[PDB]
RNA sequence: GGGCGUCCGUGAUUUUUUACUGUGACUAAAGAAGCGUGACUAAAGCAGUCAUGACUGAAUUAGAAAGCAUGGGAUAACAAAGGAGCAGUUUUAAAGGUCUAUUGGAGAUUAUGGAGCUG
RNA sequence: GAUCUGGUUGAUUCUGCCAGUAGUCAUAUGCUUGUUUCAAGGACUUAGCCAUGCAUGCCUCAGAAUCACUGCAGCAGGAAUCUGCGCAUGGCUCAUUACAUCAGACGUAAUCUGCCGCAAAAAUCUUGCGGUCCGCAAAAUUGGAUAACUUGGCGAAACGCCAAGCUAAUACAUGAACCAACCGGGUGUCUCCAGAGACGCCCAGCGAAUGAAUGACAAAACCAAUGCCUGCAGUAACACCCAGCAGUGUUGACUCAAUUCAUUCCGUGCGAAAGCCGGCCCGGCGUCUUUUGACGAACAACUGCCCUAUCAGCUGGUGAUGGCCGUGUAGUGGACUGCCAUGGCGUUGACGGGAGCGGGGGAUUAGGGUUCGAUUCCGGAGAGGGAGCCUGAGAAAUAGCUACCACUUCUACGGAGGGCAGCAGGCGCGCAAAUUGCCCAAUGUCAAAACAAAACGAUGAGGCAGCGAAAAGAAAUAGAGUUUUCAAUGGGGGAUAUUUAAACCCAUCCAAUAUCGAGUAACAAUUGGAGGACAAGUCUGGUGCCAGCACCCGCGGUAAUUCCAGCUCCAAAAGCGUAUAUUA
């Protein structure tokens, strides 16, 4: 009763469930992106509302405001350090133009199809979620994880894996054990 | 018990108070002492913080003070003269702060020949009697009931609260103020 | 009478996290306030990592191996507050209880000559019994005869060893203080004006060494030298000096980057 | 040894507030906003990060009205008035008359005088 | 994202509601559910009733051990009981409650305040020996009683009891001369001078009562007493002992802090515990008084607060507003007795009635708002209702007492007990809410108390786990290629183990010499729909205004885009319907 871990929501269900405008663009995003469900494009719409919201905050205030140079730098920041937008992109007003397929090319679903370790969009979930994609030496099992500009140099297979330097999978160990009672 | 809260008294809007509270310890008041003359008995009473307060019941002495002469005198109370109270605080004779009473007035008189040397001769030696007594000067209605026996004197303590009886002498305008309401 | 802290009821100072357990030890009666200390229990196992839970916490402290102002306490509970000197003779280091200028406690590390004057302010001044005039101080000492000179807005500078007031700071327009409390609490600045107001709280207007002005309540002043140079107490690392919040962002990033 | 001007506290002299508004001073955490940080991500949390110990971090901000200080005087407000119901300043010497400081101290008497009283 | 859409007509513009729609850390229910993380959880109805168990006790080197208890060869462990603190906190609940509580802000100069911090401390004709009131002495070698225990027991019992015999103290009581001060008042003989000294006696401590005094201030002439000069130069004050040993408290303000003297405190105050350890004289403690900081308590009230007029007057004999003496209090005060006055509140909503703890805060929100707050933190209140107390520094205490009322358990009928709105549970009540679980390892509290050593303080506070689709995070149910193969790794089984107080979980792992496993991957996704709003069938079978559907419009009368079904689609998906509140 007396415990004090907090919890918030991080997906926000779309006012008027059936539009057939909306539809189709979230059913051409869960394919070009291969999510599971209509919910993880719907925390990509509220983590990037949250920057859309903050952002226009800022520019009603004036330039050489406290709240503006400290904080309007850190949501530069983190668009700079995770992808969001590259470094031309400097003013402030470019996170007001960013897209939910802006958010969701950052995603390590994403990178490991871009990058070349996998044939497909749905090759590459699967082999985050068996445990083959070591993003710094470090297996990382989640989909949406939100790979960082500096993280794409160090993506490749994890070591323990079979693909990369680690002991054969199940299917040729099964095998090697049945060859060996004969 | 005895309370001293305003949870009873109407409101000035002559509202009543719901009461929503037990009534606390620390709002208590105690029974009166309804002190009088007679032979010392107190009781003494527990209070807070762990101090005593001794009721006096028959108080029949106390150190009378004589503030022109800056002295005090044990002397033992004889009568309750007047209470501005109630006439029937006199009746049963009960000793209260501020009431008038009536004192011995026998060591008062041996005080008033052995300072200033005035019987109402024998230390031919020391005559500082005569460094005072040329300034000084004394009422003549203390004088005349200090030789006629006993002096009205005011109670200045609370006996109920302290177990005392002490006083002061009625001196000036006060004096002369309970004279007239006695006779 | 309450004998409970809960942790969320607990100062902030104290950095006690919310979800290790309900309750925080609450400083019992003694020298400093309860909203205005740093009991000796998160001293030893919180700020300093001597223990790492309360049960190793008073093998220590029981064991009379902790020192506040040169006499051993065996209490966890003891409220350690402002100007403290905390030594301890085993590990050899003995430290100082300051406000650093974010407003939070700090232990700046002593000499030996440094660790026996402490500087302590007169709260309020009487006669005693016999006609002694004490001096209450914000530490609850009760200095018996001190100078002559002091008023109640002062400072006493004491020497714990050899129990004797050395010394004495005037409270006046020429002297510097530190901030104890507000939102301005940590911060050293000189005095510029005090303003009185009769009947309520006297304000005093401060300079900084950079310049910038803030105010408190005057009694929220406590002087500590002379000037700005001539401090009588040595005090945390960023010297009462409050940089910007920008700037200070920045310069945590720079050192973060150069670092890798 | 005079002038100048401050500081502190005390007396004598004839009186202007309120709303508003700008700055401050005080105002518990948890919660909200958010600064850092790859707890595998995130919801979190305040931690940790790096090659016989090192730099340590836990920045900051909004939080009703009333209370405190101070300056700005537009707009408004409270109050009073109702205009016959009304509010001569200095130099100079003269008359009468009123209840503290020095003379070594302290006590008790004692005229002169300062400044004020009115014709 | 400061957004609307169906329904009145033959059509059309409106008004206006109903209906859709998206939230709720908001509850309930239905159908489903493989993994993990984080969590609320008998508040609503009945502050209803409770079987059983448990929830508050404390011993160190440092108060009292002759267990007829234990080892050991008197030293150590010590059951038990006196003693000292604690049980007024914590925990639960939200019934009461509108000049109350509560919030921000002040006040206590109107007051109490154990533990804790820094301090203070010169009162007291006591002992020993000899003589009958005195003498010589000095590390003051003080006195009586109770527990435990033994004996005899009473009683059906009772967290019930009696009598006798023993014995402790840091329990209770008594009591310290001289070493050992300064300072002051009142006062009788004796050397001096024309008032001064010596000696003698009574009294002179901290606290308390009453009275008095301090607690500041903001030019000469003459007589008496007196000051230095050899008439007045110059000057702290004071007849020697001390030629500066307070002429000076604090506040915004005090009748306060403190000091001087007058009187006297009769138990309702004041030991150097007549105390305990330790080191090889000194050091740790432990305690009276006094005093103040601190942690608090209690009171006072500046501004604020849901609906109600089908509630317009409220109060005042028996206190209502004020005043005078008192009383009572810890203190202020109509709090209260006596007496006098005639007030006080109200259409700026009194008074009465209904709803119910107050904030911090939650939900929604362009802005203005509209709502919820039993619930973790703060405060207030209560312990079955209602009183009244004791003890203590603090209680009007309830795992304290007394009584009544309502229920209630044991009895051998004589009697004796109960109080879960503590934690588990139980029965009821309801739409509606879990284990009669493990542990002090952490967080703390208490306290005679560091840990260790024969030698583990108590804790249903609080953790931990079991139940647990309240609500939240993260996420499987497949990938890749030429009918046909190749790789994967979880769910799940398990460990040299790891976690953990112990397990669990998660995490790590299928050899490190040496570890099980997918194919219909049968290890199988569901819940609501397909006329419109509102995404998705002019498909097939059945029924024939029937059965039913339909939030609303409407479907169904033998060719049903709407029912009952099969197929196929749509939507959200380990979820998804429905109902009632509530915001947009
Ligand atoms: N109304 C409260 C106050 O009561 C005082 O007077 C009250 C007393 O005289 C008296 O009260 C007595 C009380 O003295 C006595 N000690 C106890 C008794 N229970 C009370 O009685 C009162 O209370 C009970 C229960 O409510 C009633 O049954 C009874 O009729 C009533 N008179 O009755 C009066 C109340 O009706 C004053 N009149 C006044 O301060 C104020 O009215
Ligand atoms: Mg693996
Ligand atoms: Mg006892
Ligand atoms: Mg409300
Ligand atoms: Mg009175
Ligand atoms: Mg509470
Ligand atoms: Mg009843
Ligand atoms: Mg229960
Ligand atoms: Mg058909
Ligand atoms: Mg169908």
């Amino acid at each position: 009763m007396r415990n004090y871990n907090n919890f918030n929501r991080v997906w926000k269900a779309p006012r008027r469930p059936f539009e057939k405008e909306r539809l189709d663009r979230e059913m051409k995003l869960c394919g070009q992106y291969g999510l599971r469900c209509k919910r993880e494009i719907w925390r990509v719409n509220m983590t990037l509302s949250k920057m859309r919201r903050t952002a226009r905050l800022l520019l009603t205030l004036p330039e050489n405001h406290p709240r503006r140079l400290l904080e309007g730098s850190a949501i530069m920041r983190r668009c700079h350090e995770y992808g969001f937008l590259d470094e031309e992109k400097d003013k402030l007003d470019y996170v007001l133009s960013l897209t939910v397929p802006d958010i969701l090319e950052r995603r390590l679903q994403t990178i490991v199809f871009k990058a070349g370790l996998a044939k497909s969009v749905h090759h590459a979930r699967v082999l985050i979620q068996q445990r083959h994609i070591a993003v710094a030496k470090q297996i990382v099992t989640i989909p949406s994880f939100i790979v960082r500009v500096s993280s794409e140099r160090h993506i490749a297979f994890a070591d323990a894996s079979p693909f990369g330097n680690g002991r054969p999978g199940r299917v040729k160990r099964v095998r090697a054990k049945a060859a060996k009672r004969h | 018990g005895i309370v001293r809260s305003r949870l009873h008294k109407r409101k000035i809007t002559g509202g009543k108070t719901k009461i929503h509270r037990k009534r606390m310890k620390a709002e208590l008041g105690r029974l009166p002492a309804n002190t009088r003359l007679g032979a010392r008995r107190v009781s003494p009473v527990r209070a807070r913080g762990g101090n005593f307060k001794i009721r006096a019941l028959r108080l029949d002495t106390g150190n009378f003070a004589w503030a022109s002469e800056a002295i005090a005198h044990r002397v033992r109370l004889l009568d309750v003269v007047y209470n501005a109270t109630s006439n029937e605080l006199v009746r049963t004779k009960t000793l209260v702060k501020n009431c008038i009473v009536a004192v011995d007035a026998a060591p008062f008189k041996r005080w008033y020949a052995k300072h200033y040397g005035i019987d109402l001769a024998s230390p031919k030696l020391q005559r500082e009697w005569i460094r005072r007594r040329r300034n000084h000067r004394v009422e003549k209605a203390i004088a005349d009931q200090l030789r006629e026996g006993r002096v009205l004197a005011r109670i200045t303590s609370r006996p109920g609260q302290s177990g005392r009886a002490d006083g002061i002498l009625l001196e000036g305008a006060e004096l002369q103020f309970y004279l007239k309401r006695l006779e | 009478a309450k004998k409970h802290l809960k942790r969320l009821y607990a100062p902030k100072d104290w950095m006690l996290s919310k979800l290790t357990g309900v309750f925080a030890p609450r400083p019992r009666p003694g020298p400093h306030k309860l909203r205005e200390c740093l009991p000796l229990l998160v001293i030893i196992r919180n700020r300093l990592k001597y223990a790492l839970n309360a049960r190793e916490g008073e093998m220590i402290l029981r064991q009379g191996l902790v020192h506040v102002d040169n006499h051993p306490r065996r209490d966890g509970k003891y409220p350690a507050g402002f100007m403290d000197v905390v030594e301890i003779p085993k590990t050899g280091d003995r430290f100082r209880l300051m406000y650093d200028v974010k407003g939070r406690f700090a232990l700046v590390s002593l000499s030996e000559a440094e660790a026996q004057i402490k500087l302590m302010k007169v709260v309020n001044l009487y006669t005693a019994t016999g006609r002694v005039p004490v001096a209450v101080t914000h530490d609850g000492h009760r200095i018996r005869y001190p100078d002559p000179h002091t008023s109640i807005g002062d400072t006493i500078v004491y020497n714990v060893k050899e129990k004797k007031c050395v010394d004495l700071i005037k409270n006046r327009q020429g002297k510097a203080v530190i901030v104890t409390g507000g939102a301005n609490r940590g911060r050293i600045g000189e005095i510029v004006k005090v303003e009185c107001h009769p009947g309520a709280f006297n304000i005093a207007h401060l300079k900084d060494a950079s310049g910038a002005e803030f105010a408190t309540r005057a009694a929220n002043i406590f002087v500590i030298g002379k000037d700005l140079n001539h401090l009588q107490v040595t005090v945390p690392k960023q010297q009462g000096l409050r940089m910007n919040v920008i700037q200070e962002r920045e310069e945590r990033l720079i050192a973060a980057e150069a670092r890798k």
